[PDB]
């Protein structure tokens, strides 16, 4: 007779029927990711316009329920998650008019070209082209023509299209009872209804801010040894005082700094672990490779993987008759269905990269245990990290020689281990500060704190101040240059990086003080420690019932997130820096510019 | 004074159970109709559903299965049913759940056992086998062993449903999606439950009573139908009729019996001392 | 579905001393040359045995009588017959649906033997057509219980197809029958005696043989014969009226606990009995 009553009632209705429909859907995408063709794309075209009109419908009915007479949490929660009218609100020409404007920007941004000034013939794309000059290329006058030729190909055609959009989505946002879309953005952290675990949404600011502030002294090295080597390979276009360019990152936007290890290598005299070879002579296969994983997980203390996951995954490209996706993905059926589409190969990359699928598909079998709308992760950055401590862990020395692909003979070198801890440090603490640098522009973009003829303006002083990156040519306000990223200009946050790196360390420091191992944390491994494996699966469990604040505690001990444990990952690194920079200006300056 | 053999004759195992009828039955029914098919006047041999391995769950609660094939009943019911992976467990005394108190309950002080097995390759196909319902919501919980197959909508608030669905007005059947790509937990099980009653009437359903061979000219105890003796067993000249099993001598002492299998009549002598 | 039966005149209902019969083997033991003393429910050398007769005259007393008699501990029922009008009985406490009923009846094809709570009626019986076309009977019209549902047992025999002709002359037939119920099994003895008579039959003695033993845990009261009518194109009469009854005449006594002296001879066949009263 009670409201309470009538919500669970519902909430039941839509468990039951929700779980077939999506189920349904979720079969008819696996379909067509395995297997292209043109029914399997109107089946699934079919089945999610279907899935999305019952999401319509189920919203509409649960908003006539209201939230503040609910006194369950996980009630509560469900019928939040539910009543998410976001691109509802608004008027139906305002929804048209942003659909397009999302569509024509995904189109320019994957459908986007530019030809060489002598060969008209012959233009480049973005991904064969664009990222092989970025990567693998050396020469400065050529980084910086591919360089400007995307900034203003591209970047010039999205400005009035993200000046709209913007509008739109602070439109949209206000209508949803928030302050800006940035607020919209950062609600997926709000915690409410607990006592002692609740989490405003200016905290996450102030908690990235800080973790930022404690973090730029090891970034502030990393900086200045990365700008002392490439001083050798570009002697008269960088200087020491001033910032890096960007077109000399290695990277299209200098997200990831992974391909300049080749240029900023500490000892080139001992190779990286690679274990491709000691693979390949003992006759491995895609199936011995999950196989391991398999075991790994088995040993840590989690479940084996279902007969389905077994009899049903494609670990193999099919061959040239079927065309597929060769993209690393988890999949949840939601039936008690999980399955991994990977074309995977004989290499270490892919043995790391199927731990991780596999981490991610013990996560979905963990909270596979609760209700529909609960069935996710605690937040948006818990999956991510969650496989990648996996992936940490399986890529050790010491995992690798017990395995049995790296010799047992083989000794652990100094030299090694800066070598690993300065890739590490270049894939992953290189994208923290234009990670932050990028959602606070956002951020602040979506308040109203820059007016619009100040926006790339702005963003190249945020870019030169936080980040230690200058542009080589004046920009003006037509080259809008943020909208030249994939997650920018396809409506997708960008913090759950920042946030995904924090958590992997935590967790990292966590299981790694669980399992009783002395030395240094890059260095640890969990397979055979059954109380982190527990210790992690109760966190695992919870899934989207409980805050994030709650698991964390359950994990780690804290309820909020610490850059500590991602200090302490690259203490060694860090004393190798400092001993490498005694004689380099540490820090930069922001007046120094290449004009 | 030393009986070293011991016989055990009686008659042959004649009138199986129709277990084979249920258990290989090529459609059953929903949990929510689930059938009660009796059991009775009948030799019921449990020792064929025990020793088989395509049983995934077979508990036996208030009594034992290996003592199954040595107990009377009056009558047996057979309810059988299709039911969900992850739900099997709730068919057990004192146990909560949507089938345990919508669909089927079992009492707390039930003397059966359950058994169930898992027909994913029988009652799944492609595109999703909706066959089978499971009543979702329903005022109160059941009684045990009750059967509903009403199809009212339920009034979930104070809004009369006037027979339509709508807010507060929910079909109380929902169908379940029994595809062959579900894991373990999803598929379709068939479970069936054998309760046994007992009571003031005569035992009809007993367990299959073993035979023993013969020996002739041997100091050996026996027990024919109720006849607990010890003698010499050798082939007689009397006939007996055709209703008669044992007889007994002037002195009121078990001269011969007929044989319960071969019909023919065997003298006994007191083993002499 | 159930048709009441008009055009019956009541008449006194007759008793015949009944002789020795009645006698039957009170255990499943052999015994030769010897004389054992048994304390059961038996059946008296001489006591009042109610007659009840079924014939149809020519004109100017037509009697159908089958009434509900009571079982106290035992019915001794002996049938003579000529051409099978008899094909049943219906035990049981009430005759209602409320309490569950004995159901023996051979339908010319098969012998049902059905424990169900059954709905009977006043007048149960069967009925025949002597249909001159094809010169054949083929019974029809089975007339008995009207709601049948919760059956607990039920049993039926292999096909066969038994004389359903109207015999003319005297009973050559003698069907003897002892019911019992006692610790919740239904014991039915038997004896066929091929005999010539036409009414009060003759003295002599039969032991009757056990043949069944159904475990029903029922409570009888009372019991109803199974009689069967015949009709053909000479019978006036659309439902109530419009057939006749064969001579037939069947004989019930009640059983009580006496002491009786059993004769065995070489073959372990009861001779003589004597009864201490
Ligand atoms: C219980 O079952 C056993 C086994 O079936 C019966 O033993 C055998 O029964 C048959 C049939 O009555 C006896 O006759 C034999 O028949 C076969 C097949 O027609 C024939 O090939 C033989 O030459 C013989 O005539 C048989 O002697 C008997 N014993 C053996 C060792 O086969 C037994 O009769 C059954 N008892 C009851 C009470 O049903
Ligand atoms: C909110 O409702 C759920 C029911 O969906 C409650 O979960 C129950 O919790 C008790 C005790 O922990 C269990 O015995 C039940 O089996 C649970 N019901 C389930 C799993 O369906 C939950 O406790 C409620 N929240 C609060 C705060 O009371
Ligand atoms: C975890 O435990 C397993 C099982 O005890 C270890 O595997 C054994 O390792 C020893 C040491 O080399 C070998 O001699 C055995 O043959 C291994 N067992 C098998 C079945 O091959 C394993 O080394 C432990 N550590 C890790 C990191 O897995
Ligand atoms: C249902 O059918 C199966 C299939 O025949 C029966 O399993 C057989 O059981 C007998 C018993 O000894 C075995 O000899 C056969 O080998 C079994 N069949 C197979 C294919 O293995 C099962 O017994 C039947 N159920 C019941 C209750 O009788
Ligand atoms: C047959 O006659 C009887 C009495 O003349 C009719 O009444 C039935 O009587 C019996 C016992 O006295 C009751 O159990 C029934 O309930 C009575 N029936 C009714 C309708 O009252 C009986 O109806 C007649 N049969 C037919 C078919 O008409
Ligand atoms: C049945 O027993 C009675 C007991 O005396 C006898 O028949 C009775 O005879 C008198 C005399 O006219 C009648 O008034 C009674 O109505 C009769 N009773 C019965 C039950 O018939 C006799 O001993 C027995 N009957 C016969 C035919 O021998
Ligand atoms: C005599 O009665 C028996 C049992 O009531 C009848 O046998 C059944 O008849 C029905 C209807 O014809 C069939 O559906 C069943 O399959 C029969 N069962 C058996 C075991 O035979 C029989 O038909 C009746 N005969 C007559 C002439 O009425
Ligand atoms: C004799 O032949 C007749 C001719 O049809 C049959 O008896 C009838 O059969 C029809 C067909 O089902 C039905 O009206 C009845 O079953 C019978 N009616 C009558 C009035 O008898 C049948 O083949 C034979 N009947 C007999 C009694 O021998
Ligand atoms: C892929 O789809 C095509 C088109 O229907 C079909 O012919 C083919 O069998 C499919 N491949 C597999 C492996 O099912
Ligand atoms: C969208 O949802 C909010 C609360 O979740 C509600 O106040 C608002 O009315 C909804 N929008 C429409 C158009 O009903
Ligand atoms: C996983 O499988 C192995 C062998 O396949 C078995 O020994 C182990 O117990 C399994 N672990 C489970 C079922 O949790
Ligand atoms: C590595 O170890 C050797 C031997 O202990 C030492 O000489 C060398 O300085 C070390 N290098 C670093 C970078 O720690
Ligand atoms: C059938 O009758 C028996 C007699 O005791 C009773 O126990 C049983 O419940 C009845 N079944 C019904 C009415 O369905
Ligand atoms: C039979 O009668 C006895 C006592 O007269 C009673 O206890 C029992 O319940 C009765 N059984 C039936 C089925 O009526
Ligand atoms: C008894 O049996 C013998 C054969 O065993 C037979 O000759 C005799 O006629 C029988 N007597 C009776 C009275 O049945």
């Amino acid at each position: 007779s009670t409201i309470e009553e009538q919500a669970k009632t519902f909430l039941d209705k839509f468990n039951h029927e929700a779980e077939d429909l999506f189920y349904q859907s979720s079969l008819a995408s696996w379909n067509y990711n395995t297997n292209i063709t043109e029914e399997n794309v109107q089946n699934m075209n079919n089945a999610g316009d279907k899935w999305s009109a019952f999401l319509k419908e189920q919203s509409t009915l649960a908003q006539m329920y209201p939230l503040q007479e609910i006194q369950n949490l996980t009630v509560k929660l469900q019928l939040q998650a539910l009543q998410q009218n976001g691109s509802s609100v608004l008027s139906e020409d305002k929804s048209k008019r942003l659909n397009t404007i999302l569509n024509t920007m995904s189109t320019i941004y994957s459908t986007g070209k530019v030809c060489n000034p002598d060969n008209p013939q012959e233009c480049l794309l973005l991904e064969p082209g664009l990222n092989e000059i970025m990567a693998n290329s050396l020469d400065y006058n050529e980084r910086l023509w591919a360089w400007e030729s995307w900034r203003s190909e591209v970047g010039k055609q999205l400005r009035p299209l993200y000046e709209e959009y913007v509008v739109l989505k602070n439109e949209m946002a206000r209508a949803n009872h928030y302050e800006d879309y940035g607020d919209y953005w950062r609600g997926d952290y709000e915690v409410n209804g607990v006592d002692g675990y609740d989490y405003s949404r200016g905290q996450l600011i102030e908690d990235v801010e800080h973790t930022f502030e404690e973090i730029k002294p090891l970034y502030e090295h990393l900086h200045a040894y990365v700008r002392a080597k490439l001083m050798n390979a570009y002697p008269s276009y960088i200087s020491p005082i001033g910032c890096l360019p960007a077109h000399l990152l290695g990277d299209m936007w200098g997200r990831f700094w992974t391909n300049l290890y080749s240029l900023t290598v500490p000892f080139g005299q001992k190779p990286n672990i690679d274990v491709t070879d000691a693979m390949v002579d003992q006759a491995w296969d895609a199936q011995r490779i999950f196989k391991e994983a398999e075991k790994f997980f088995v040993s840590v203390g989690l479940p084996n993987m279902t007969q389905g996951f077994w009899e049903n995954s494609m670990l193999t490209d099919p061959g040239n008759v079927q065309k597929a996706v060769c993209h690393p993905t988890a999949w949840d059926l939601g039936k008690g269905d999980f399955r991994i589409l990977m074309c995977t190969k004989v290499t270490m990359d892919d043995f790391l990269t199927a731990h991780h699928e596999m981490g991610h598909i013990q996560y979905d079998m963990a909270y596979a245990a609760q209700p529909f709308l609960l069935r996710n992760g605690a937040n948006e950055g818990f999956h991510e990290a969650v496989g990648e401590i996996m992936s940490l862990s399986a890529a050790t020395p010491k995992h690798l020689k017990s395995i049995g692909l790296l010799s047992p003979d083989f000794q652990e070198d100094n030299e090694t281990e800066i070598n690993f801890l300065l890739k590490q440090a270049l894939t992953i603490v290189g994208t923290l500060p234009f990670t932050y640098m990028l959602e606070k522009w956002r951020w602040m973009v979506f308040k109203g704190e820059i007016p619009k003829d100040q926006w790339m303006k702005k963003w190249w002083e945020m870019k030169r101040e936080i980040v230690g990156v200058v542009e080589p040519v004046p920009h003006d306000e037509t080259y809008c240059d943020p909208a030249s990223l994939f997650h920018v200009s396809n409506d997708y946050s960008f913090i759950r990086y920042y946030t995904r790196t924090l958590y992997q360390f935590q967790f990292q420091e966590a299981l790694c003080q669980a399992a009783k191992h002395e030395g240094p944390l890059h260095k640890c491994d969990i397979s055979n420690s059954t109380e982190a494996g527990q210790k992690l699966f109760n966190m695992l469990r919870l899934g989207k019932s409980e805050p994030w604040t709650l698991a964390l505690e359950n994990v780690v001990g804290a309820k909020n997130m610490n850059v500590r444990p991602l200090l302490n990952y690259f203490e060694p690194l860090f004393t190798w820096l400092k001993d490498q920079n005694k004689n380099s200006f540490v820090g930069w300056s922001t007046d120094w510019s290449p004009y | 004074v030393q009986p070293t053999e011991s016989i055990v004759r009686f008659p042959n195992i004649t009138n199986l159970c129709p277990f084979g009828e249920v258990f290989n039955a090529t459609r059953f029914a929903s949990v929510y109709a689930w059938n009660r098919k009796r059991i009775s006047n009948c030799v019921a041999d449990y020792s064929v559903l025990y020793n088989s391995a395509s049983f995934s769950t077979f508990k036996c609660y208030g009594v034992s299965p290996t003592k199954l094939n040595d107990l009377c009943f009056t009558n047996v019911y057979a309810d059988s049913f299709v039911i969900r992976g992850d739900e099997v467990r709730q068919i057990a005394p004192g146990q909560t759940g949507k089938i345990a108190d919508y669909n089927y309950k079992l009492p707390d002080d039930f003397t059966g056992c359950v058994i169930a097995w898992n027909s994913n390759n029988l009652d799944s196909k492609v595109g999703g086998n909706y066959n089978y319902l499971y009543r979702l919501f329903r005022k109160s919980n059941l009684k045990p062993f009750e059967r509903d197959i009403s199809t009212e909508i339920y009034q979930a608030g104070s809004t009369p449903c006037n027979g339509v669905e709508g807010f507060n007005c929910y079909f109380p059947l929902q169908s379940y999606g029994f595809q062959p790509t579900n894991g373990v937990g999803y598929q379709p099980y068939r479970v069936v439950v054998l309760s046994f009653e007992l009571l003031h009437a005569p035992a009809t359903v007993c367990g299959p009573k073993k035979s023993t061979n013969l020996v002739k000219n041997k100091c050996v105890n026996f027990n024919f139908n109720g006849l607990t003796g010890t003698g010499v067993l050798t082939e007689s000249n009397k006939k007996f009729l055709p209703f008669q099993q044992f007889g007994r001598d002037i002195a009121d002492t078990t001269d011969a019996v007929r044989d319960p299998q071969t019909l023919e009549i065997l003298d006994i002598t007191p083993c002499s001392f």
